[PDB]
């Protein structure tokens, strides 16, 4: 289905160039969010109220107003060791930067 | 710029049926949020350390799409309907209005 699912999504840092200050690890699964926000609305993407209406003023007239976007709801951390901008090496916990679900906001 | 921005919606409750529930108000300003979000990282856009790799990620590989321009704070509303008793009462909603917007 093209409706709002999770899917695989390779980081790798040596191709952004931060193999410079990072360490490890140099490549991480991360995910993102794509597909459609349409009715019906599964309960367990827990949809806000406001992304209900959003999607029931979408149904009603597509022009004018655009449906909701397909985007993560819980995010998990991975930990970095890096080079600090003062050249020590340290080991530091980044919020959100793993998908673990998805939702319609 | 077309990039992530708060947009006006108003939500008219004659036009959906829902106006001999809600006796008050008639309607409300919900807004939305759409945009292009090329610079997640941008002070205004709130974003996620997420949206900001996976923008990254876009710039190198097309088929990975951007991060998405959403709501990050909604308010809630309150509105008035009749009780069991006919008695005039209010009920508080959550999560309605778009107060700002950012990148996911």
């Amino acid at each position: 289905k093209a409706r709002c699912s999770r899917k695989a999504l390779h980081v790798n840092f040596k191709d952004m160039g931060w193999d410079d200050w990072i360490i490890a690890p140099l490549e991480y699964e991360a995910f993102h969010c794509e597909g459609l926000c349409e009715f019906p609305l599964r309960s367990h993407l827990e949809p806000t109220n406001h992304a209900v209406i959003q999607t029931l003023m979408n149904s009603m007239d597509p022009e004018s107003t655009p449906p909701t976007c397909c985007v993560p709801t819980r995010l998990s951390p991975i930990s970095i060791l890096f080079i600090d901008s003062a050249n020590n090496v340290v080991y530091k916990q980044y919020e959100d930067m793993v998908v673990e679900s998805c939702g319609c906001r | 710029k077309s990039s992530c921005k708060r947009h006006p919606l108003y939500v008219d409750f004659s036009d959906v049926g829902w106006n001999d529930w809600i006796v008050a108000p008639p309607g409300y300003h919900a807004f939305y949020c759409h945009g292009e979000c090329p610079f997640p990282l941008a002070d205004h856009l709130n974003s996620t350390n997420h949206a900001i790799v996976q923008t990254l990620v876009n710039s190198v590989n097309s088929k990975i799409p951007k991060a998405c321009c959403v709501p990050t704070e909604l308010s809630a509303i309150s509105m008035l309907y009749l009780d069991e008793n006919e008695k005039v009462v209010l009920k508080n909603y959550q999560d309605m209005v778009v107060e700002g917007c950012g990148c996911r």
